[PDB]
């Protein structure tokens, strides 16, 4: 989820907006 | 302030910046 893909390695643009309604 | 590692508020700050209007959801554990 998040917290692996964003927090334990480098975010992205592309994974973070994966998470926007 | 995306492409870097981001955890907890820094990582829902960044989620409400980007999302703008549509909002998001903050799912830690899965």
């Amino acid at each position: 989820g998040i917290v692996e893909q964003c927090c334990t390695s480098i975010c992205s643009l592309y994974q973070l907006e994966n998470y926007c309604n | 302030f995306v492409n870097q590692h981001l955890c907890g508020s820094h990582l829902v700050e960044a989620l409400y910046l980007v999302c703008g209007e549509r909002g998001f959801f903050y799912t830690p554990k899965t």
